[PDB]
């Protein structure tokens, strides 16, 4: 399917893209919100007639998203939310149109068994909905997530470039009764930077700061009392992509020590899709930033990426604004929210 | 009328088959003779008929879980609580319907499950399962860089046979001793086993040696792998680290020989736990963690 | 007068002779007969015939650790700055000495040395050693509660001669696949183990298949057990998991074949790392920790 038939009824797509390729829009929740944007021109605007056709054309237009940008995964899992809670009420239309029994919320046996309306405002609140749910995931984490920490308990903190996981630091800090000390690991290449404003932040709420290089993790180890991840995308298995250098050796150290990892993230952060090659999915850095000059640098090839893939077996807790999850049961929250055909498009 | 001669029948065939899903088309002809209307008639003839078949049963679990799975579809499909007439016609249907789902299933399988495939990646294959190799046979078809790995299995010389199916297809292979497979950890990127079982937590019962493998992959922190189609469900827990129900000998330490007659008695089938599996291959969409456990609540609801 | 004829002479006897204890004799028989009084016509000779036999061999390891330490021993006799002759004699006379010697350890092994199974201890053994079976059979000699756990061998059938052996003994013994080993750590206690060599790290150079056998008892926590003549120290370091100075193949993957005929090229050498040794049996009293690479620091004086 080209863009043909969008082009004076849609016109924002080519900006998406443009933003997409160039790296204009930062920010997962940024580019979520841009897609919730486009959706609902999408709406407002197009006709429809039929309802499948409408559904179909929805489904290739998600197609050519993540066909422009792979990375771009909360974009895609938005558009999923949208299709799934389009779908129940499509199911819940045709049932009065052709005017059924199940043990539980979905059956399995449903699908080996032969099986106008104003959904359109439905939908509308369907995004109202998404947008409201975007907004604020560290209100649902606090009440879980002020309950683990405790007195003279050491933290380590790889991965500070995810704004939600300060959020929760912070709100963790500040409590009068609770005191810890914080080992921040710095993430050269990707991080360094980022890592050195968490730094800053935390001393100016007044907590014992200590800036560690990637080198010094094994040194501090045995007084190290809980690991927390700093990922971008959640998936189906367990396993996370996370924001950006130095978590991945930081987690293995964990599992070595039997150190418990927690990760904190978001449900609109997670994907229905699976992760089966982590050489399609992470995308990797620049060359230029690590040493100077070009003709002796033609000899030097060095390697250098941005996100980072941990298996599901290091982490073993997955707080969000709904409760407390493990990467054993979070697929089950995934399918609460992305139906069935809507995880192929 | 008879099932334990129609489950003979096929021994020679397969390959294009699959004994659970013949053994299922069996079950399904039984019951569109007694009538599925009167329920006091039929139900218990297939229990007694399922009765026969684990009578004449040596070690195989699945047709058990096949019929129990067929008999709970059973149970489904009176839901409507209409007409009592298209019912029994559905659930007529319902078996030449399922051996023709089965090809459908592998097609959903070979679509999906070839995107796995990384760059240069050596893959080692143990048991004699369909699946796997239908996976291994459309991956080649893709084109795509991968290798091919022998385990030596003992039940009746499978290994071999695997190696010898391999061979017809042009891949270079080499054969591995079930003793020798420790010492492969860094060569082999990925280790696939498949089943002929699946438990309520993710536990997998399949032939001569799987829990050792898991144990080794777990040691080297290499990912496992199952692959199943969608049959092999069972309600069952283990009790112990190894427990199944075997016609077989349970560990016997025979008496004093000189001539040698018997001496071949110990473990043929393993189990292994929920921990070591990280990836499970399946054509319902794409599930690993605890999906099976889920699926079996919404089957059965007790 | 060849030392290959010699070590050939030796085929159906065996079983007590400590093969590099022969290879020694052999060494000694050709010393003896072209003057030993000089050093130049003598020492460059003997290195170019253990150079040879080292060429000419098909599948053995232990030689050359043998006559490394002759050649030691040799060293250490002349540092007594006496006189030529008697010195020759000492040292002929040594050769025949140290054959005698051998049955002492022996014997020395089998009544000190085994005390590890005595209230009904069940024992997981594999790879042939003469050592483990003197003092299986001196046990029963001896009488105590025991059991057997034979794993299947697979070289050229040494299990099945493994098992005869047993046999000519009265125990009850049961067969073992070396894939469902993982399965069986419950009721079996402790696992033993003969070697071909000890490395200069302390790891064990063994048959078919140990390293996986080592890493399940790591993951069981039931120790493993080597038990050796005190002979078999090479300098040879295994410094990779899959390095050893091999005859074989180390994992060759074979072209594309049709008839089968290239399979049975699996590893028949396997190594496992230090750490998983809790106990070495040897005649020069009873040590294990670090004591292998002690003794040879002693030997190099480095």
């Amino acid at each position: 399917h080209p863009n043909a038939a969008t082009s004076d009824v849609n016109v924002t797509i080519d900006t998406f893209v443009a933003k997409l390729k160039r790296r204009q829009v930062q920010g997962s929740y940024a580019i979520a919100l841009e897609t919730l944007q486009l959706l609902m021109r999408f709406i407002s605007a197009a006709r429809w007639n039929h309802v499948n056709d409408l559904i179909e054309q929805i489904r290739d237009l998600g197609n050519s998203l993540e066909k422009a940008h792979p990375t771009a995964f909360s974009c895609g899992n938005v558009i999923r939310r949208i299709l799934a809670v389009l779908r129940d009420e499509v199911e819940e239309d045709t049932m009065s149109t052709t005017v059924v029994a199940e043990p539980l919320i979905s059956s399995m046996f449903n699908l080996l068994q032969k099986p106008k309306t104003d959904y359109r405002q439905v939908a509308i609140q369907g995004i109202k909905d998404l947008i409201d749910e975007i907004k604020n995931i560290d209100e649902g984490i606090q009440q879980i997530a002020i309950d683990l920490i405790h007195d003279h308990e050491i933290l380590l903190t790889p991965t500070p470039d995810s704004k939600t996981v300060l959020k929760f630091l912070i709100t963790a800090r500040e409590r009068s009764n609770r005191t810890f000390t914080v080992l921040v690991t710095e993430g050269f290449p990707n991080n360094t930077k980022n890592a050195h404003e968490f730094a800053k932040k935390l001393a100016q709420h007044n907590i014992e700061t200590l800036v560690v290089p990637d080198s010094a993790v094994f040194a501090l180890m045995s007084r190290v009392g809980k690991v927390i991840i700093g990922t971008k995308a959640v998936f189906v298995n367990g396993g996370t992509i996370s924001s950006n250098s130095g978590v991945s050796s930081v987690c293995e150290c964990a599992r070595e020590f039997r150190t418990p990892v927690f990760a904190v993230a978001g449900l609109y952060k997670l994907s229905p899709l699976y992760p089966f090659d982590v050489e399609k999915f992470v995308e990797f850095g620049g060359s230029q930033r690590i040493l100077p000059r070009m003709d002796p640098r033609k000899r030097l090839d060095t390697v250098n990426q941005i996100t980072d893939y941990v298996p599901p077996e290091n982490i073993d807790i997955y707080i969000t604004n709904v409760g407390g999850f493990n990467p054993s049961f979070i697929y089950r929250i995934a399918w609460d929210n992305y139906k069935q055909i809507d995880v192929h498009l | 009328f008879n099932i334990t001669e129609t489950y003979l029948r096929f021994l020679e065939e397969d390959t294009e088959m699959t004994m659970p899903i013949a053994a299922i088309e069996a079950l399904v002809t039984l019951l569109r003779i007694k009538t599925p209307e009167t329920a006091a008639e039929m139900i218990n003839t297939i229990k007694s008929s399922t009765e026969e078949l684990i009578k004449s049963i040596p070690n195989s679990v699945s047709l058990r879980a096949g019929c129990d799975i067929f008999m709970r579809f059973v149970l489904r499909n009176l839901h409507l609580y209409g007409d009592w007439e298209n019912c029994k016609q559905h659930l007529i249907e319902n078996g030449q319907l399922f051996v023709s789902r089965a090809k459908k299933s592998r097609n959903k399988i070979a679509e999906i499950g070839v995107d796995f495939i990384a760059d240069d990646d050596i893959i080692l294959v143990h048991g004699y399962s369909r699946a796997v190799f239908s996976l291994l046979n459309h991956a080649a078809n893709k084109f795509i860089r991968f290798r091919c790995v022998v385990t030596e299995s003992r039940p009746s010389k499978q290994g071999n046979q695997l190696y010898t199916l391999l061979e017809q297809k042009g891949i270079p292979v080499t054969l591995i001793v079930d003793s020798a497979v420790g010492a492969v950890i860094d060569k082999v990127d990925k280790v696939f086993v498949g089943a002929e079982g699946v438990a309520e937590s993710g536990g997998i019962i399949n032939l001569v040696g799987t829990y050792s493998v898991g144990v080794l992959a777990h040691n080297a922190r290499k990912p496992f792998y199952v692959v199943t189609e969608s049959h092999k469900f069972v309600r069952m827990f283990p009790l112990s680290s190894d427990d199944l129900p075997m016609a077989g000998p349970p560990l016997d330490f025979t008496r004093r020989t000189d001539d040698l007659e018997d001496a071949l008695r110990g473990p043929t089938i393993d189990y292994t736990a929920q921990e070591y599996i990280t990836a499970l291959i399946t054509d319902l969409g794409v599930l690993t963690p605890s999906a099976v456990s889920e699926e079996l609540i919404k089957m059965w609801y007790d």
